[PDB]
């Protein structure tokens, strides 16, 4: 089963998919292939919750119900500085203008 | 040109609406004139008595957006093999993102306010070019 | 293989090249990063979801879910989709 994710750190967002049975660590390898930071320098989050490398994405709450192509689930990403992990910061997207009256 | 053939050979059909839209089945009669049939609520089915070589297409009943039936544009009842009814599985197509946006905007703005929206003039005209079966029938033609 | 689409407000969206090629406009801009001076990130993020959605559900016989669009972003998404030819 494919789950569809936005991996997010700061002003970066990775759209990618993965198997529900794949592990948090295997997702870090995906991140490493893209952003060139090794798994030991990454922390992955769902909400405020740090994720265990050995857990599968399904056990971390990423399912066909919650991680859909048109509505992907968000994985927070935090990088390690110099043996110190940064705090998880995800910059929000911009806000739309207020709805026109005619809508 | 796009018309039902008057075969008079009955063909049992199931319309299943696997879409969130209210579906308007449309039979192309023997002159090619589209004839609306009773609408199917979302997710519902309906047994229909039709005929071999008859021509059907399906639209959202409220907006006339096109729908797919068995992943193509037109549904033609064929021979019932072992007397089993033929299924007409009605689904959303993958709309272009532009058309999907036009759908949402049209569904939120009554057409008398399209010009009161701050968009390029060409979008104003696109909003007004509502989907309609006659236009689609000339396209397929 | 991925590409980077950057929104008007500087958000960086990293999506599979094949997904980005849904947009003929993006295909020409790539022929790799692309900067969209006029597409803010709350629009460009939906465009990226659309690419995922389109690639997943094009040519699929499963029931296709509706692509959802909040009214608040409908207009900008319309203009972005119009520009992107997708
Ligand atoms: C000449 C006569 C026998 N026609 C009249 C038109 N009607 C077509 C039709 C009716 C009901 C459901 C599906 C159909 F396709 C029934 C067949």
């Amino acid at each position: 089963m494919d789950v569809f994710l936005m991996i997010r750190r700061h002003k970066t967002t990775i759209f990618t998919d993965a198997k529900e049975s794949s592990t948090v660590f295997e997702l870090k390898r995906i991140v490493e292939g893209i952003l060139k930071r090794p798994p030991d320098e990454q922390r992955l989050y769902k909400d405020d919750q740090l994720l265990d490398d050995g857990k599968t994405l399904g056990e971390c709450g990423f399912t066909s119900q919650t991680a859909r192509p048109q509505a992907p689930a968000t994985v927070g990403l935090a990088f390690r500085a110099d043996d110190t992990f940064e705090a998880l910061c995800i910059e929000p997207f911009s806000s739309p203008p207020e709805l026109p009256d005619v809508m | 040109v796009l018309r039902s053939v008057n075969s008079r050979e009955p063909s049992q059909v199931i319309f299943c609406n696997r879409s969130p839209r209210v579906v308007l089945p449309v039979w192309l009669n023997f002159d090619g004139e589209p004839q609306p049939y009773p609408t199917l609520p979302p997710g519902t089915g309906r047994r229909i008595h039709s005929y071999r070589g008859h021509l059907w297409l399906f639209r959202d009943a409220g907006t006339h957006d096109g729908l797919l039936v068995n992943q193509t544009e037109l549904f033609v009842p064929s021979l019932n093999v072992d007397g089993q009814p033929i299924f007409a599985n009605i689904t959303l197509p993958v709309y272009t993102l532009k058309e999907r946006c036009l759908q949402v905007v049209r569904s939120l703005v009554k057409p008398e306010n399209y010009r009161r929206l701050d968009i390029v003039r060409s979008l104003y005209e696109d909003l007004e070019d509502h989907p309609n079966v006659q236009k689609d029938l000339e396209r397929l033609t | 293989m991925y590409v980077k689409l950057i929104s008007s407000d500087g958000h960086e969206f990293i999506v599979k090249r094949e997904h980005a090629l849904t947009s003929g406009t993006i295909k020409a801009m790539l022929s790799n990063e692309v900067n969209f001076r006029e597409i803010p990130s709350h629009v460009l993020s939906k465009v990226c979801m659309y690419f995922t959605y389109k690639v997943r559900y094009t040519n699929s016989s499963t029931e296709i879910p509706e692509f959802p669009i909040a009214p608040e972003i409908a207009l900008e998404l319309l203009m972005a989709a119009n520009f992107l030819d997708c």
